[PDB]
């Protein structure tokens, strides 16, 4: 049982999506979301006349204000047995001591579990964009539906009608389906990100791969992000006016591993599309009675008396991110 | 309550320095929104140092094999130097230009008092106002980080560069953040010259070995705050329910049964017995005119009032709470509230000596701890000086030489606040008892009394010649 | 409470500066509606200044080689010269031509109270009313400002243009703003001349290093004026509810549901019997005269009455929480309010001469921090001039010239307020013991005593000359 | 409560070592979050040192054959060379280079008091800016357990290395901790060299035999800890509750039967009535605006409210409480409580004469007892290396040799805080009482005075003649 500032990270490497589009964090001191609480989008034209001035401007009252964030709290034991990693020769009479094998281990559990919770984060959010709907759900938990309302036109498919396959390998250019699925997806697309074989079939094209500008012409910041996630984020190169990625993240799951991304999907919207982090009660007595009901996250180490009379580390959340504008991307099955 | 505040299980260094910013910080608020804070600092500067901070030098004559005489002689030239370099005018002894040996001081005590540490630093100054051009900066203690605020290292720790055996060889100084938008940036520093020359004067005093900073204030100051916010809160909640009145208006009506079924009926379909109560009732008011005193009674058409039942209602009990706990914390800090505020309670005569007393002896403690390290190492700075232009001579049957003995030639004491008055009949039979039994010398007599014996018989030559020749009586 | 008062949590100086405007201006406020600030700064005044703030010249004659005794004249020389110049009937030595010497200290120290900081300028009068062309007039605070009330900025720092080492080079000086319609226009003004002649005299008291402001009031008397407001309510509650009177009219009637009955009759359609109950009562307050006092107690028709059941009814507390209170910012801002109000409560014999001794050094230590600087200023322009003018005579032998040893030249202490009496036995056992002990010399005497001992001897030779020639007894 | 701090029944020795990690981590919380500690060392300290603590060398010179007169002369050699070496500006006579011997006994004796023992080792310094090559480093006393942590052993006892009998052979110095990230690595000390010389000084005091560590504090203080958690909660609750207000809605209503039957229909079909009454009381409220003060009065429907009704209503003892328990634990812990923390309550002359002369007689108890080992340790390592430089010159007819009779030779006193004051009145008839009989020796007098018979003979003898030559009166 270590203290609560023994937290120290510095590691912040999210796959671009809580981190560029889901910033917009909200913890409460209330265990749902309540969006009509959220000022959102504010109401933001009308004056009033050169005499006096109006009424009173409210949080303008969202529709739907209930939805149960996914409070996950995990644990482990960081019990003094195991050899641990051991980075190159650092002095390993350290590691001979039970209190520095139990603090770095400590850190490697918690590690461990914040990178647990940012996977099952970025699953929701890929769930998030690219349908609309998310499943809060869980084993002894109803499942929730929880929409932000993505609309028809921003789920229309590319098998529909005639398929990238079955087209042109060398004089069909996607580009007029790049801007069909882009007008209505109410704003600028400036990331073509697709998973391995969608961008593959993308770019059988020919028209793709002589539009494409494989050169930097450094034009934002991502290149800055890939370079620091340069593990399942895959700057491909421009194609002219727009910025080609790949996205072949994975999670491992309980037996097995498989990528984030389905077959072939794309989302078309852009960078700085509002993302909501609303975030629930923190059920902890600790957290209660110094006020981190309201967080992020919450870490402890602690030690069981009795019958499971042992030492865990404990990590806490209730996260329910989700995007303002489902309208904003247009989630595309591709061929 | 416990929560806003935490204290780590661990010793002392490793349980301060990692939350340094915000007990720091928190003393900051304290000792702004606070007066006791100024009135503490104002004390121990008037029973520290006062008036002035008087410097005397006494080279080991008997050791160095240097004459009483010669000594004495070479002790006069120095005090004469020091005191008219001292005591220039222009505030020019500073780097930053403003301030004199007193404030010096003065910051100095200051800061080692607040954050348990001070930092001074001998530069060369190049105004040729002076002969000496050696001036003393102090430095602030928010300068000493880790370069670029790195956490504590191996060696590099809080800002410090030490061994493994703890020897501190330098420290990393971040750049000035006034005006509030400069960029720190570390520079090295070293303690001390290898010759034996004082360049950065850093003292502090350590609690336990490896301890690289001093005491706090705040992290046994919050519960002043805290009192005083609840006896503030309680005081005003207390003044403004002695005479909460609710006036609201009540009626017989109240038929039970006969008003529950006109209530379900006005429910259902039949309001209009609701209006027509309402408007008889409001017609009630507006002929009636329902006026308690000079305002109007807020309108209550009849069957509902305000329960203010109340609480418990005995003393708070503050009194002794509030006594008990300005008592305790008052010989906690150190300086007694019945003058840290002033109280006269019940006070008596071995009361007032005896507590002024034991203050007075243990102000001296802490001006012998904390005083004397500044003057020693500002008057070997200035002698070192001293020594290079020729001012003064050394002897010329120099034992070791100066560089070599630097501690025995640059031995000093030095004189705070100035004489000691309480009750007077004291000091006075205490004068008599020495001058007439010889139980006190020449330098603790002149300790006692603020003064110096050489001076004082000088000046009582000149009263009983001048007497003589006017015609008085010596 | 807390929101209409708030402090940041970071350095003293840049925790006030940005808030400065409003914290100067509820500290007027204060001082201006409460006697408080009045009565501590004429106290202030009167242990400081009191009557008159008398120069001494002491050359440093050993460390010049200046013999004492041409000092001791020289001094004479000047201090006659000073004397008169100061002794101006006319007002005539400010620029104002509306201030002596005793209302330039008295201004000086109290802006140098209120905000920590005074700023005199040494202006060339051509008034040759005087031999000497120097006047000094005094500099508003709210005239530092960054030029055109601009923020801060790297070097120019709320009005004053340092360097990154933070050496006061000048200072902007807005216009004057009365009559209340003068545009502000900001002026450049050094604080000394190269030569170390004292221009802009600037005597502030930095808490820490870096701070170019001085200590505020308002931060500390914020909970005195909510305090009087509370207690002033307060006071007017209790005062007007001790006996607040209901006078209403009930009668038996209330036949419950024959009553609600009715009134839901009336509402639906038989409001004649509403009607006719109020000529009833009508007739029946017209057939009665209901009347209590000399007043007529108010209309109320039966059946509606005020419910005025009170809070609770504990004492008040206000009573010990003000004793309390008073007391601690009593000894907070510093003196006493047992004569800042003056109670005489139980207050005993080592009380009074403890409390009184201890204030009186702390003063003597007030004194010696914030006038000496003003006095030495104003004495070192006033010398430099002198010596310009030729009116006194610099040694021969000066070992230094005037221009370098400014300082040692015009080394100078001053006395303040007149000879202190507290209890009479007290003061007139020291002295004999002094005068019998030789403990006392001229310098400590006279600064005892606020005397001079040349005139008290010269005076002396006076008194015993004309008692033996009209024959009394010497 | 006896549940979170729990003695076992045994030895002293054997209750405490199994616990000691948990009992001195507690007390580090406890003397870092609570001032008493900190006032406590601080008293312990300028009672026992003081100002400095002052060596006089006695060698046996009765029963090494010695003269008096050459041991006395060999004395003033070695004191001469003792106070030169001592007074080092530099801070450099410990290997951490920041502490004088002022210091070293002060952490020596601030740690024998927290943990009852201190640890100091005589290592070689090579900075040649002394003649003497020898520092005196201490050590933490986390430093010692067993090599690796490993509990206690047969003959490795918690650290320390011993036979059967318990003669302490050597120690186990784990690697210091400092920064928080060093592993610990055990290294061996032994107690004292062969032939005498006390390398490792191990100063504890044994409650029991074969006891290896010295006295707690927290192990006596946790009742303060959590009497000031009780009293600090109880009068948080009491200053919250002294006007806590309940403002609910009631009305006539609750016709019973009806009430009941309309409830019980709302539940099976006939929620519309509940819906209209919520409605009309809705209405209501938003046409009363029901408002008690400057707050809204929180929405309360009739037929609910809180029953506030309280516990018992006694005065809460807390008072003679925690006077009995601050006098019980104050003249437990030692120091008496009307100083560390001031009262001045009924406190008459008896009392305070009594009270003093038993406090400082116990306080000299205490230095003679955890002082004087240090001392003559300290001493004797650095008599030994003067020997050994042939600074000093030892008797030609030294009945023994050095080595041989360090004890003997080495044999010394210290002088601790200066001269006492308390009365005065008591002071100066003892002293003349004892100088007219002839009742106290240059020894005990200088013992009494704090001060040295050769010096005050010494300067008297100047006195005498300084006043008959500038005409004084002797």
């Amino acid at each position: 049982a270590q203290l609560l500032a023994a937290n120290e990270q510095k590691f912040k490497f999210d796959p671009l999506f809580l981190r560029l589009f889901f910033r917009e964090s909200y913890p409460f001191t209330t265990e749902k979301v309540y969006l009509s609480q959220i000022p959102g989008l504010v109401n933001m034209a009308l004056y009033v006349s050169p005499i006096v001035s109006g009424e009173v401007i409210r949080s303008r009252g969202g529709s739907t204000s209930e939805f149960t964030p996914g409070y996950v709290k995990p644990k482990h034991e960081v019990n003094p047995q195991m050899t641990l990693r051991r980075l190159p020769d650092e002095d390993p009479q350290n590691l001979a001591d039970p209190a520095y094998r139990r603090r770095r281990i400590i850190m490697q559990n918690m590690r461990d579990e914040e990178l647990a919770i940012a996977q099952v984060e970025e699953m929701q959010a890929v769930s998030a964009v690219l349908k609309g709907k998310y499943t809060m759900t869980g084993e002894a938990f109803d499942p929730v539906e929880v929409d932000m309302g993505r609309s028809e036109e921003n789920n229309i498919t590319q098998s529909g009608g005639t398929e990238w396959s079955k087209r042109d390998k060398s004089t069909y250019d996607p580009t007029d389906d790049i801007e069909a699925y882009a007008l209505n997806a109410s704003g600028v697309v400036n990331i073509i990100v697709f998973d391995p074989k969608g961008w593959a079939l993308f770019r059988s094209f020919k028209a793709v791969k002589e539009k494409l500008d494989t050169r930097r012409g450094s034009n934002s910041e991502l290149e800055t992000a890939v370079k620091d996630l340069g593990k399942a984020v895959s700057y491909k190169g421009m194609y002219g006016d727009v910025a080609i990625v790949v996205y072949s993240g994975q999670y491992v799951e309980n037996g097995v591993k498989k990528n984030f991304l389905p077959d072939n999907t794309m989302v078309l919207g852009n960078t700085q599309a509002r993302g909501l982090r609303t975030y629930g009660c923190i059920q902890d007595a600790d957290a209660q009675r110094e006020g981190i009901n309201a967080s992020a996250r919450y870490p402890k180490n602690w030690v069981t008396t009795g019958d499971p009379a042992r030492e865990f580390t404990m990590i806490q959340s209730a996260p329910l991110m989700l995007l303002a504008d489902p309208d904003e991307f247009v989630s595309v099955q591709l061929a | 309550q416990l929560r806003s505040w935490n204290p780590p299980s661990e010793s002392v260094d490793a349980a301060l320095l990692p939350n340094f910013t915000r007990g720091n910080a928190r003393a900051d608020d304290l000792v702004r929104n606070n007066g006791y804070a100024a009135n503490a600092i104002q004390l121990h500067q008037d029973h520290i140092v006062g008036s002035f901070f008087r410097l005397s030098h006494r080279p080991s004559w008997r050791y160095l094999g240097i004459g009483e005489e010669e000594a004495r002689a070479f002790s006069r030239e120095v005090e004469a130097a020091w005191k008219e370099f001292a005591e220039d005018d222009c505030c020019c002894i500073d780097v930053e230009r403003k301030r004199t040996f007193t404030m010096m001081i003065r910051e100095g005590v200051a800061m080692h008092a607040f954050n348990g540490e001070l930092f001074v630093q001998a530069t060369w100054d190049t105004s040729s106002s002076r002969l000496f051009r050696t001036q003393f900066r102090m430095v602030s203690p928010k300068r000493i980080s880790n370069p670029n605020n790195t956490g504590d290292s191996r060696n590099c720790r809080a800002g410090v560069q030490i061994n493994d055996s703890g020897a501190a060889l330098g420290y990393y100084v971040s750049e000035d953040g006034y005006p509030g938008w400069m960029p720190q940036k570390w520079t090295w520093i070293p303690r001390e010259l290898p010759g034996g020359r004082a360049s950065f004067i850093h003292v502090f005093e350590p609690v336990e070995d490896g301890q690289t900073r001093g005491a706090n204030v705040f992290y046994s100051v919050m519960e002043q705050m805290k009192m005083l916010d609840t006896l503030q809160n309680t005081q005003l909640q207390s003044a403004i329910v002695k005479a909460m009145y609710a006036a609201t208006i009540e009626s017989e009506l109240d038929t039970q049964s006969a008003m529950d079924f006109i209530l379900g009926a006005n429910s259902q379909e039949q309001r209009e017995r609701l209006t027509g109560w309402i408007g008889e009732i409001a017609a009630y008011y507006a002929a009636a005119p329902v006026r308690l005193g000079g305002a109007k009674v807020p309108h209550l058409m009849p069957g509902d009032s305000l329960n203010l039942q109340t609480a418990q209602d005995t003393d708070n009990g503050y009194s002794v709470f509030e006594q008990s706990l300005l008592r305790y914390i008052a010989a906690g800090l150190g300086v007694s509230y019945e003058q840290l505020s002033r109280n006269y309670a019940q006070m008596s005569y071995s009361t007032a000596r005896a507590s002024a007393n034991e203050s007075w002896a243990y102000f001296m403690g802490r001006r012998k701890f904390v005083a004397s390290r500044q003057a020693s190492q500002m008057f070997l700075c200035w002698l070192e000086e001293a020594i290079v232009r020729r001012v003064v001579t050394l002897p010329s049957k120099a034992r070791f030489s100066f560089q070599e003995a630097r501690s025995a030639w640059g031995n000093c004491d030095w004189i705070g606040s100035g004489r000691m008055a309480i009750d007077g009949l004291k000091e006075v039979q205490e004068a008599v008892m020495l001058i007439e039994a010889g139980l006190s010398t020449y330098e603790k007599e002149c300790a006692k009394r603020g003064d110096d014996y050489q001076e004082i018989f000088a000046q009582q030559v000149r009263e009983t010649m001048e007497r003589r020749a006017a015609g008085l009586k010596p």
